[PDB]
């Protein structure tokens, strides 16, 4: 899925204000009614909201849906540690025949302070490369919010393919884990002159870099 | 006063076949328009077939016409998936929703979801890596050094340091599941920059379903 836009995540405190922007064409949010879906933890999505800003019966008015153009947004105020969901905006698009939906915004209610992450990255160990293989691992600890965005780069190049990113996970001291994993032949490895692990965090980039010796 | 509730979920094979049901209670489905939605672990919703009108008829998304068909048995108030030629991407936990029209479309009771995986995987060992610590070892800040555990089934696996002695840096970071439906971790101990080229640091791997110990040095390069 994701023909429709959301951002990743967004924060607040108890009792402050947010909104969550979805983003679509002509062809959906353009010509049809934007419905908005709530998901609690282990839970399944409640529909909020439907034809653009009608509220569900029980959801109170600090909820608000709005939509222009192709756009459409949530806004919550109040806001409660009960709101910490993801966020899903919904409609047709008559260009695939579909149902659609966003990608999904993770809201946090902060607690505790902005924490950015540290980030450490591995090259392919000695042995690894023997074996005709190749792994970089991107470790990435004491962020909260329990968002971010990881992007790959060789040299300075998108890298796709053979990319896998764990979702956030809770630390013992309540800060928040990811991990990341690349996989590359030996050919790749040793033909670019480093390989970059990027970690998005509240719109801040953290970057680490490794080189072949 | 009102709910649904899905099962039938579980394991199954690529290329295999797999039934899900939804029970609705408190309403009388059949007069409702009904739909199945996926969510892929960690990512958005896909909606996958509906169900609308008397005959009735049936929807479904371009990836998986021909393959999935659904239906209803209004005597028990359930709704049903048929899922044939399954995919490793079609690995979802899978909704059950009723879906209503006013001036646009809208699915207002969704049931409690049900995970579904497709894969081969057998009860498969790890091959384990040395992470050395980066040859830069500042005097500054100190030493992170790990241990790569690559490509096991099911989890879960064990990961000490010096045979229980070194606990004091230890994170082990939760798994990642591929695309490969395999399992990989990592284990990193942040150490101090000096007593490296004396301190001797053993990773200690245990993966019991497979029956699979595994001791790995880690020293810096040459």
């Amino acid at each position: 899925q994701s023909v429709l836009t959301q951002p990743p995540s967004v924060s607040a405190a108890p009792g402050q204000k947010v909104t969550i922007s979805c983003s679509g064409s002509s062809s959906n949010i353009g010509n049809h009614y934007v419905s908005w879906y709530q998901q609690l933890p282990g839970t399944a999505p409640k529909l909020l909201i439907y034809d653009n800003s009608e509220r569900t019966a029980g959801v109170p008015d600090r909820f608000s849906g709005s939509k222009s153009g192709t756009s459409a947004t949530l806004g919550i105020t109040g806001l409660q540690t009960g709101d910490e969901a993801d966020y899903y905006c919904g409609t047709w698009d008559e260009l695939t025949s579909n149902l659609v939906f966003g990608g999904g915004t993770k809201l946090t209610v902060l607690g505790q302070p902005k924490a950015a992450p540290s980030v450490t990255l591995f090259p392919p160990s000695s042995e690894e490369l023997q074996a005709n293989k190749a792994t970089l691992v991107c470790l990435i600890s004491d962020f909260y919010p329990g968002a971010v965005t990881v992007a790959w780069k060789a040299d300075s190049s998108p890298v796709k393919a053979g990319v896998e990113t764990t979702t956030p996970s809770k630390q013992s001291n309540n800060k928040y884990a990811a991990s990341s994993y690349l996989s590359l032949t030996p050919e790749q490895w040793k033909s670019h002159r480093s390989y970059s692990c990027q970690v998005t965090h509240e719109g801040s980039t953290v970057e680490k870099t490794v080189a072949p010796t | 006063e009102v709910q649904l509730l899905e099962s039938g979920g579980g394991l199954v094979q690529p290329g295999g076949s797999l039934r899900l049901s939804c029970a609705a209670s408190g309403f009388t489905f059949r007069y409702e328009v009904a739909a199945w939605v996926r969510q892929a672990p960690g990512k958005g919703l896909e909606w996958v077939s509906a169900i609308s009108g008397p005959i009735p008829k049936g929807y479904y998304a371009d990836s998986v016409k021909g393959r999935f068909t659904i239906s209803r048995d209004n005597s028990k108030n359930t709704l049903y998936l048929q899922m044939n030629s399954l995919r490793a991407e079609d690995t979802a936990v899978y909704y059950c929703a009723r879906l209503r029209a006013d001036l646009g479309l809208y699915m207002d009771l969704w049931g409690r979801g049900t995970l579904v995986t497709v894969s081969s995987a057998s009860t498969k060992g790890p091959s384990v890596f040395p992470l050395a610590p980066s040859s830069k070892s500042t005097s500054g800040g100190t030493a992170a050094l790990g241990c790569l555990v690559k490509d096991y089934f099911p989890e879960p696996v064990t990961v000490s340091w010096n045979s229980g002695a070194l606990t004091s840096g230890v994170h082990t970071f939760p798994a990642v599941l591929q695309s490969s439906g395999l399992y990989s971790l990592s284990s990193v101990v942040t150490v101090p920059s000096s007593s490296l080229g004396t301190q001797t640091y053993i990773c200690n791997v245990n993966h019991k379903p497979s029956n699979t110990k595994v001791d790995k040095r880690v020293e810096p390069k040459s």
